[PDB]
């Protein structure tokens, strides 16, 4: 069985669809 | 506020603002010192009197003091921005060493005081510019050629392939074979003429052997190139022998695989389940993929290695000389990217090694 | 307190859909995992591939975690200064896929799977910080 745990520290449409919809603007 | 995108190439820096359709600045990756600093165009113009340094060799930053001069010039002189006001996307070569990634990160946060930064693989940005998140990119520039397979925006380092020649080598080879023809190119200005001939008049033959066989009798092959001063250079079979070297590196004496074989070898190193998607999303990027005929030849050669791909077209975007930069402009303009930046707070807490965790 | 508290910590910021602590020394077994998800079903054979001497065959068509097919993106799992591997799941039919990081401590593997759209960098950073804590704790 597991040993005891030490204490913790105390301190949809997808990416291609976003790319397609990025409307780049002329310079400028 | 507006993010910056800086694509650091062996030959050319492309820099500008995320969300723009083109880089605002494109200039040579050179720093010149006297000799007994100038950067970019002005170093070029004064090249005879300076020691010129190319801080990026085959895609890798090798001279950090001079690279810092290039970046300072990019921000202060070309873009005219205060880098402390702008999150900054930088590009890197495939397989860029860990210690180099860390130094770029340190310099951005400590020297330029950027509020946030990210480092993206150049080929991944070209894939995004083409509209895709999975595919394989042939990126061939001035100093380096790579094949980079990518799954959902993540490059797959185990499968990255390198061809040990690129555009500079092709310029040198065209100069050699035009010299054999009978011309002489002794000065720097004369070399730049050869590079322009390469960019204007060279092409990839679909059937190289037949093109050589029929060259002497062709009525369409020979082309002339007239300089503003009226000098004329005529070129014949050198038009297609030059870029043939990408498929046959033996033309410049090397035993290396050509670009069709590196592409096939790279895909074969990837998961069986993604290979068909890689073949169907095989994207050309970089200046050295601009030769007319390159996609048709790649298709022919890939079909011989992988017959299942007979009907599959190579993707050769019209904007591929600048697709790395454009993909970076798209990426850094998206809301999905807000989470991706390394913030100053993250850097203060973790130090430069944070780039290993966050940027892949 | 036990290992379930570790799963709560890893899940607290809302970026991950699954998390596990798996022993590979002393007690080889799943010490804690998110109930009803994927990592709870990790097998000893799958742990064997993660930590095994063959670092090449998992590029033929991947590896599995709880039966979920994944592709290896970066493998530095057996390197003492890095101790991490990044993967992304594989699907059929264009169903969503997810980034995964595995890190290796003295006794454990820590596994994390992002929610849809969560970047692999965020998942790697969180897994690496947890493994760093465990290693500092002699685990
Ligand atoms: N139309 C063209 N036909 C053939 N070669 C071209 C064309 N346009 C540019 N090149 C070549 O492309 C190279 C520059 O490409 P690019 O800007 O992609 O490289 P870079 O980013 O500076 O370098 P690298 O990517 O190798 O670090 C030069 O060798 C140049 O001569
Ligand atoms: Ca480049």
């Amino acid at each position: 069985g597991p040993p005891p745990a030490p204490p913790l520290p105390a301190a949809a449409p997808g990416l291609a669809a976003a790319i397609a919809g990025a409307k780049l603007r002329k310079v400028s | 506020t507006t993010a910056l995108v800086c694509d650091n190439g062996s030959g050319l820096v492309k820099a500008g603002f995320a969300g723009d359709d083109a880089p605002r600045a494109v200039f040579p990756s050179i720093v010149g010192r006297p000799r007994h600093s100038y950067v970019g165009d002005e170093a070029q113009s004064k090249r005879g009197i300076l020691t010129l340094k190319y801080p990026i060799e085959h895609g890798i930053i090798t001279n950090w003091d001079d690279m810092e001069k290039i970046w300072h010039h990019t921000f202060y002189n070309e873009l005219r921005v205060a880098p402390e006001e702008h999150p900054t996307l930088l590009t890197e070569a495939p397989l860029n060493p860990k210690a180099n990634r860390e130094k770029m990160t340190q310099i951005m946060f400590e020297t330029f005081n950027v509020p946030a930064m990210y480092v993206a693989i150049q080929a991944v940005l070209s894939l995004y510019a083409s509209g895709r998140t999975t595919g394989i990119v042939l990126d061939s520039g001035d100093g380096v050629t790579h094949n980079v397979p990518i799954y959902e925006g993540y490059a797959l380092p185990h499968a990255i392939m390198r061809l040990d020649l690129a555009g500079r080598d092709l310029t040198d080879y065209l100069m050699k074979i035009l010299t054999e023809r009978g011309y002489s190119f002794v000065t720097t200005a004369e070399r730049e003429i050869v590079r322009d001939i390469k960019e204007k008049l060279c092409y990839v033959a679909l059937d190289f052997e037949n093109e050589m066989a029929t060259a002497a009798s062709s009525s369409s092959l020979e082309k002339s190139y007239e300089l503003p001063d009226g000098q004329v250079i005529t070129i014949g079979n050198e038009r297609f022998r030059c870029p043939e070297t990408l498929f046959q590196p033996s033309f410049i004496g090397m035993e290396s695989a050509g670009i069709h074989e590196t592409t096939y070898n790279s895909i074969m190193k990837c998961d069986i389940d993604i290979r068909k998607d890689l073949y169907a999303n095989n994207v050309m990027s970089g200046g050295t993929t601009m030769y007319p005929g390159i996609a048709d030849r790649m298709q022919k050669e890939i079909t011989a290695l992988a017959p299942s791909t007979m009907k599959i077209k190579i993707i050769a975007p019209p904007e591929r000389k600048y697709s790395v930069w454009i993909g970076g402009s798209i990426l850094a303009s998206l809301s999905t990217f807000q989470q991706m930046w390394i913030t100053k707070q993250e850097y203060d807490e973790a130090g430069p090694s944070i780039v290993h965790r966050k940027c892949f | 307190a036990g290992w379930n508290a570790y799963i709560d910590n890893l899940m607290a910021d809302g970026t991950c859909q699954d998390a596990a602590i798996v022993g590979y020394k002393d007690s080889p077994s799943v010490w804690a995992a998110v109930p009803g998800k994927t990592f709870v079903n990790i097998t000893p054979a799958e742990v064997g591939v993660l930590v095994g001497k063959d670092r090449s065959s998992f590029y033929v068509n991947g590896l599995t975690l709880g039966g979920q097919k994944c592709s290896v993106i970066r493998d530095s799992l057996l390197q003492d200064g890095e101790f991490s591997m990044d993967l992304r799941t594989k699907s059929t039919g264009g169903a969503p896929t997810f980034n995964v990081t595995v890190t290796k401590t003295d006794k454990t593997l820590v596994l994390l799977m992002g929610k849809e759209g969560v970047h692999g960098g965020l998942i790697n950073k969180k897994c690496y910080e947890m493994a760093s804590h465990l290693r500092r704790s002699q685990y």
